[PDB]
């Protein structure tokens, strides 16, 4: 599964909505795909697990959808704290792989 | 055990056939024990719940006391898939909800008020 | 693999080469032997197939040999014969009524895979060839 | 978790990276790795199972499923009296550099048409509690 | 079999929380239900978890927790010195037909 | 018995390396099987059938039998002189049977010599017997000898001659009145030392242990079925599978995947199947209430 | 919804004990009441467990041949008897209420209920 | 029996450059056969079956065949590695072996 995460590496004024796409080769099953924050210089922080089920300590800003195919990390209100790398992956049942990335920038 | 004739795919079912079906009209469906009552009341297909062994009602709730007049079919798939029986509940339904008696049945009988109006 | 040491006859006498194996775990394999010419030639001498307690058709009871080593008849002709002690004892090889001509260093050699039968008989398996020679001892010069 | 500082190798030799998993028992905790190479995405190098045989992904045997980069190139085991977990390379490549996350792996149930002998079984899941990430350079 | 819990709590001051853990096997622990109890030195012991949907009444969000397989915890948020009370790990035992309990953890 | 008691003519004409199997175990050759599996059909493929039961003689292909549709042929005396490896016999468990004169009845000669033959002679097992033979003639290829299958009928061409349990198709085609050799349900068959020597595709038969009562014999059976985690199990695919099943834990009987027994639960009388556990089935129903006899009151 | 324990006893081994649980604030025809043993220092053990009304009961195999339970139902009250103190015996022993299976069949309602415990003493 | 003719019988040290050695069976072998090395010593296999390499055998070796012919190619020889190579056969039996190459490094 080559997950390709292309929305293109969006440039955001804080306050705008963020859109961020996941392209699935084949179907998730179920609903498998994560999202994860990465600040420069850190570790990734889990945002989303399953298709849209927000984690413990993140922001409302924070909202998972998608099936099938085609997944999306929307992040309303943008704060200049989310101009980090973003990341999907799946946990499916014969791997877990990981997309390419994209950063927020402005 | 009963079967489903289908889609001409025969399959394992839990609900009775007409020959299997004695009845009262007072919404009690009595039958020959193995198999729960489906109604497909109107198109909804409602499954009947058992009250004993060989007899079922709509709800359950034990209704005081010749053309077939119950609609029944073998459609609704009744019981086939329960959920999980824990070896916990399985015992407690047998040692604690579980229950035959005779002194409870004299202590019934001595109490009865005699007001049979049936 | 280890071997006997070196041996020294006179025509008309017979030597017993000795081969025992370094593993404890047998696994149906066979162990032949190679004669090394001084004109450093090789003769495949012969080998024997050593059952694992397990094959044999042991399901049924009683007990099938893999037997047949299709013997060089070419220049032993018969005169060696080989044999396993038993199922964890060493291999030996017994060279009859020898000649100054079978002057040669003698060894052993294990071969990589269990060898497969072509055919079956009565009582008795047919190996087909061995498998490539692996696991190589070091030989005993023996001259007569 | 909290993992140990950085490290530097010549290419061969050996190198582990240790995973303190501290705050609270190995009862179900199950951690992994991920890597990053610097200016690139996320790596998954594999993870270790802290139970018994019920649960080994799906197959239901190996302890220890790795990605397809690291399908026994590298080493991950868990040390159970020492609550901690470690990756380890036998030979170090000079390819073998940048960040090694370590975190704790969160299993999802079996799902689906399956047999009751596999029942406790889990298939793979997501990455929860990182660490910090170590650095790892390897030189000549 | 017999559920297996430690002799005793990591303990700690107050503010600090501590995870008292429990395991058994397929047969009791596993599947059912692990009931928790807390029980202080001179009186009858009480319900914590897996009772009430796993929070009766009288008892704070302190005491908390479940595991899958065949373990199971009670974990204790914040080491108040009124909770010094040696924990219970119970459950259904489906080879006896009857209730097993663990050693007791000692907070 | 006597290892003796065993043919053992072995013939490489072709495929060298077949006999690896009989001597090894764990020599199979486990090839070219998608091939050899597309003739294969499923129960559901095949015409509905009704109406009685009747019987017919099973003269199938010379093809290697591998698929559980195929029609045995009826049986008879078979020579040693074509025999390679052990014969094994079906009845609900495996029979080793050795060699036999057509009228002494042991012949201690490893069927090497003439006029030694098996005898096979069978009818449906509640009177005696076996439903059915397998062995591996001398170069290479799996025969089977057995009871004869069911004529199951139906509207249609593409009716079925049933040597298995064919519920699906026709209510009353059990194994014990259609079986006819090993296969007891579409995908499952009876385990034995040699099963994958004669039936060499039937890798990834996960095994289970069942039992099965016919007339008055208990058999403890090791069950090899085909079965892959994700495949789809709903009623419409569940078979018949005749077992008197032996305990998990304390609530659920082991049967074979996606099928189920007659055998009612205890409490209900009714069957009980659970939707993500493929192999169980519930022996306790949860619904229970007081008999309604004992306060009938006059 | 309180059991009522009355008494203590000491008895010397071979000697047989009974204990009681009155138990009142509840209807008592809706739960089981179980008997637990306590050593001191020891954990709980499981005796076993009467079903009021019905009188059923069942006993740990431990006290099979070693205890009795029965109820005086219009008493309110369940009776225990040991036939014989062995040493081990000595310690407390307390009745409780197994609640319903949490009524709409959830994760069931486990010992919410226990009497003060008696003290044995061998 | 089966034959095989060994050539060239005697190769020199061509140092550092790259030799082949070649077998001719008189029948027509499958790809069974094996490669052995006896420097000085008491022989190693090289190559399992017409070309695979035997453990602990460096890359330097490699081959092919089938049908009669069958073909060792050592390369790069700046490891002289003296030997006196051998062709042996595994398809008709008594197992023949033919008379030896050797390679003067
Ligand atoms: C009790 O249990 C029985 C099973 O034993 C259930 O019955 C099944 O119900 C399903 C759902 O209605 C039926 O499936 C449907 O069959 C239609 C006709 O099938 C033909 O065409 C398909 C094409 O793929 C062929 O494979 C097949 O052989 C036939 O030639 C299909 O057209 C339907 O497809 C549509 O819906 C599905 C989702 O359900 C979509 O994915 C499709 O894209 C499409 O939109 C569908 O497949 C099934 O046939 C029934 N089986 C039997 C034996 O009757 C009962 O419903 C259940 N009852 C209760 C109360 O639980
Ligand atoms: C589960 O549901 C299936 C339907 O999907 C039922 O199957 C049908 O069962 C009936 C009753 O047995 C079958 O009817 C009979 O078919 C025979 C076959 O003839 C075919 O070919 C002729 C032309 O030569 C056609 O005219 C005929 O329609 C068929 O296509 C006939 O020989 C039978 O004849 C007898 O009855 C008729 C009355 O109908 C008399 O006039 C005759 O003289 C004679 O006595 C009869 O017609 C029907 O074919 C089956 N259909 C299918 C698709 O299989 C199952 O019975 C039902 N089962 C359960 C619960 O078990
Ligand atoms: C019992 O169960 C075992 C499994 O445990 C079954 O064995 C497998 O059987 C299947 C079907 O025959 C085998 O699949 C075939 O493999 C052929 C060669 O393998 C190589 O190519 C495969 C496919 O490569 C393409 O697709 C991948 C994935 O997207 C891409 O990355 C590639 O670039 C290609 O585009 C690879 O997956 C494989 O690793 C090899 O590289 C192939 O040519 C066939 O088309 C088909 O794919 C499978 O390989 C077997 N597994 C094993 C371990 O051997 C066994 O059959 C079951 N028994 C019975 C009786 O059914
Ligand atoms: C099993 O037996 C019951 C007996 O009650 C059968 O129910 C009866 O079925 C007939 C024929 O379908 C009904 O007549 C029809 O009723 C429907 C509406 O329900 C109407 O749309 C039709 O036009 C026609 O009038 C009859 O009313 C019905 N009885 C009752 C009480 O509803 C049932 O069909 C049998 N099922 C089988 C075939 O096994
Ligand atoms: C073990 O069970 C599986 C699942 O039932 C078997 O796989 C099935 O094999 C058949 C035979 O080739 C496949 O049927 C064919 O499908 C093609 C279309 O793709 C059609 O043109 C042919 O006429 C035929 O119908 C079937 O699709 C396939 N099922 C699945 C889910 O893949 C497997 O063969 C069994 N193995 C053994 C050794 O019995
Ligand atoms: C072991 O089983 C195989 C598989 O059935 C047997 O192979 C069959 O052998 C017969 C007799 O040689 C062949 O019959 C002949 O076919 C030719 C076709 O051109 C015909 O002209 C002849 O008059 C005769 O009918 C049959 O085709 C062949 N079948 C297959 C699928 O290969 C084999 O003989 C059995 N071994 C023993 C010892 O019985
Ligand atoms: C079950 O019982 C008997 C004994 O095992 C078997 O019947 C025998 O079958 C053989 C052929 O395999 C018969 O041999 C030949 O029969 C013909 C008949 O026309 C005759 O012309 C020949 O000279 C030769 O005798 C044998 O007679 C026959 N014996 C009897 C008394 O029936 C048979 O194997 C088994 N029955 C089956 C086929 O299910
Ligand atoms: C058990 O099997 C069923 C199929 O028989 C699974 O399929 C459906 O899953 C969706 C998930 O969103 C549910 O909404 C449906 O209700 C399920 N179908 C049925 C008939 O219930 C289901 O996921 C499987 N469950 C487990 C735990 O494995
Ligand atoms: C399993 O049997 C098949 C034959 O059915 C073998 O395939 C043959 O392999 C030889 C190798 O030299 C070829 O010459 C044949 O042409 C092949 N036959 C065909 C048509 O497949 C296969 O090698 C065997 N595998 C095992 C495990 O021995
Ligand atoms: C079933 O009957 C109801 C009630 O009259 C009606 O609203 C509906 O359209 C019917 N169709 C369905 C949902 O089966
Ligand atoms: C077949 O059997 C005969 C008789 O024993 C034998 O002469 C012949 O060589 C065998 N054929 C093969 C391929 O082994
Ligand atoms: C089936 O074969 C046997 C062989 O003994 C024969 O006696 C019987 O008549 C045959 N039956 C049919 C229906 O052809
Ligand atoms: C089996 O046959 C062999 C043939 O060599 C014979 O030596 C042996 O005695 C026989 N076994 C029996 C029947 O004891
Ligand atoms: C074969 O069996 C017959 C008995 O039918 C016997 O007379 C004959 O001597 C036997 N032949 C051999 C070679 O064993
Ligand atoms: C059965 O009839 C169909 C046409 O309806 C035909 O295509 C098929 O070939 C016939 N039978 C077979 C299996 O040959």
């Amino acid at each position: 599964l080559t997950l390709t995460q292309s929305p293109g590496t969006l440039s955001l004024s804080p306050g705008e909505r963020a859109t961020l796409s996941c392209r699935a080769s084949q179907s998730v099953s179920n609903n498998y795909l994560a999202w994860y924050q990465q600040k420069p210089g850190q570790a990734p922080r889990l945002l989303i697990y399953g298709a849209s089920s927000r984690a413990t300590g993140i922001p409302d800003r924070f909202s998972g959808s998608g099936s099938g195919t085609g997944f999306t990390l929307i992040i309303s209100r943008l704060e200049p704290e989310d101009f980090a790398v973003y990341y999907c992956q799946q946990y499916g049942s014969s791997s877990i792989t990981f997309g390419q990335g994209t950063r927020l920038e402005i | 055990y009963q079967v489903r004739n289908s889609t001409g795919l025969y399959h394992v079912t839990n609900d009775c056939p007409n020959s299997s079906i004695v009845y009262e009209t007072a919404d009690a469906i009595l039958h020959t024990p193995g198999c729960v009552p489906c109604v497909r009341e109107g198109n909804a297909s409602r499954c009947w719940v058992p009250m004993t062994p060989t007899v079922a009602t709509r709800d359950g709730k034990l209704p005081a006391t010749s053309p077939r007049r119950h609609w029944t079919t073998q459609d609704c798939n009744c019981s086939i898939y329960p959920g999980h029986v824990t070896g916990h509940r399985m015992a407690w339904d047998m040692m604690m909800n579980w229950s035959p008696t005779t002194a409870l049945v004299v202590a019934q009988l001595l109490r009865i008020p005699q007001a049979i109006l049936d | 693999l280890v071997q006997s040491g070196a041996e020294v006859k006179k025509p008309g006498s017979s030597v017993r080469v000795s081969c025992k194996a370094s593993g404890d775990t047998f696994k149906t394999h066979a162990i032949s032997w190679v004669r090394q010419a001084p004109g450093q030639g090789l003769e495949w001498v012969g080998g024997t197939v050593r059952q694992a307690p397990g094959d044999g058709l042991e399901l049924l009871g009683g007990f099938v040999p893999i037997l047949a080593p299709a013997n060089d008849a070419q220049k032993f002709q018969g005169r060696v014969t080989i044999t396993a002690d038993g199922s964890t004892g060493p291999v030996y090889m017994d060279l009859s009524t020898l000649t100054s001509e079978d002057t040669a260093m003698y060894y052993c050699v294990t071969s990589l895979s269990e060898p497969i039968p072509r055919s079956c008989r009565g009582g008795r398996c047919y190996s087909g060839p061995f498998d490539a020679f692996g696991v190589w001892g070091q030989g005993t010069l023996v001259t007569v | 978790l909290e993992q140990s500082g950085p490290e530097v190798k010549k290419p061969g030799d050996s190198l582990r990276i240790s995973c303190k998993m501290s705050g609270d028992s190995l009862v179900t905790t199950w951690i992994g790795w991920v890597r990053q190479k610097p200016g690139q995405g996320l790596e998954w190098m594999g993870i270790i199972n802290p139970g018994d045989s019920s649960t080994n992904i799906y197959p239901g045997d190996s302890a220890t499923r790795y990605g397809p980069s690291f399908q026994g190139q590298v080493t991950i085991s868990i040390d159970k009296s020492t609550s901690t977990a470690y990756l380890q390379w036998n030979n170090v490549k000079a390819s073998d550099t940048g960040i090694y996350y370590c975190a704790r792996h969160v299993p999802v149930p079996i799902s689906g048409t399956f047999l009751w002998r596999e029942r406790e079984m889990h298939d793979f899941g997501y990455f929860d509690d990182w660490g910090q990430g170590t650095l790892v350079i390897v030189s000549s | 079999s017999v559920l297996t819990q430690p002799p005793s709590a990591a303990s700690g001051t107050p503010g600090q929380r501590v995870t008292i853990s429990c395991s058994g096997s397929s047969s009791n622990i596993g599947g059912n239900f692990v009931d928790w109890y807390q029980q202080f030195p001179g009186t009858a012991p009480k319900l914590l978890i897996y009772t009430n949907d796993q929070r009766p009444s009288g008892v704070p969000a302190r005491f908390s927790g479940s595991k899958s397989g065949t373990s199971a915890s009670l974990a204790i948020s914040g080491l108040r010195s009124e909770d010094e009370a040696d924990y219970y790990c119970a459950a259904w035992d489906d080879i006896v037909n009857g209730w097993v309990f663990g050693g007791g953890t000692k907070l | 018995w006597h290892i003796n008691r065993t043919a053992l003519n072995c013939n490489t004409s072709l495929e060298t390396g077949w006999i690896a199997g009989l001597i090894y175990l764990n020599k199979f050759n486990s090839s070219g099987c998608p091939e050899r599996m597309a003739s294969c059909r499923p129960l559901a493929d095949f015409a509905q059938g009704w109406g009685p039961i009747s019987y017919a003689n099973g003269s199938g292909p010379d093809h290697r039998p591998y698929c559980w549709h195929y029609p045995p042929k009826p049986c008879g005396i078979v020579s040693a002189k074509s025999v390679c490896g052990p014969v094994y016999c079906f009845t609900p468990s495996p029979v080793v049977v050795g060699t036999t004169n057509k009228l002494g009845a042991p012949t201690y000669s490893w069927g090497e010599n003439e006029t030694d033959v098996f005898v096979l002679n069978n009818t449906r097992p509640p009177l005696g017997n076996w439903f059915g033979c397998t062995w591996m003639n001398s170069t290479g290829f799996t025969k089977v000898c057995g009871a004869p299958p069911c004529a199951i009928g139906g509207v249609g061409n593409n009716t079925l001659h049933c040597p298995t349990d064919c519920f699906r198709k026709h209510p009353e085609a059990t194994y014990s009145r259609c079986g006819s050799g090993p296969w007891i349900t579409p995908r499952c068959l009876v385990d034995y030392p040699y099963r994958l020597w004669h039936y060499p595709c039937t890798i990834n038969y996960t095994r289970f242990k069942v039992r099965m009562y016919i007339g008055g014999v208990e058999h403890r059976l090791d069950a090899a079925c085909n079965w892959t985690r994700g495949e789809r199990c709903d009623l419409e695919d569940r078979d018949r599978s005749e077992l008197s099943p032996l305990l998990l834990s304390t609530t659920q009987w082991q049967v074979l995947p996606c099928s189920f027994t007659t055998l009612p639960a205890l409490s209900t009388g009714l069957i009980h199947l659970h939707q993500n556990i493929v192999d169980v089935q519930y022996l306790y129903g949860v619904g229970s209430s007081i008999v309604s006899w004992a306060i009938k009151w006059e | 919804v309180q059991f009522v324990q009355s008494g203590a006893e000491v008895k010397k081994p071979g000697a047989s004990v009974k204990v009681s649980c009155k138990a009142s604030g509840y209807t008592f025809t809706r739960h089981a009441i179980h008997w637990v043993r306590q050593a001191p220092g020891q954990r709980l053990e499981w005796m076993g467990w009467i079903n009021p009304g019905n009188g059923n009961a069942k006993y740990s195999q431990k006290f099979q041949g070693r205890v009795t339970i029965t109820r005086d139902t219009p008493a309110s009250t369940v009776y225990m008897e040991l036939s014989s103190l062995r040493s081990e015996d000595m310690g407390v022993y307390y009745c409780a209420r197994d609640g319903g299976y949490s009524h709409d069949y959830s994760y069931f309602y486990g010992l919410d209920v226990w009497g003060p415990g008696t003290t044995v003493i061998v």
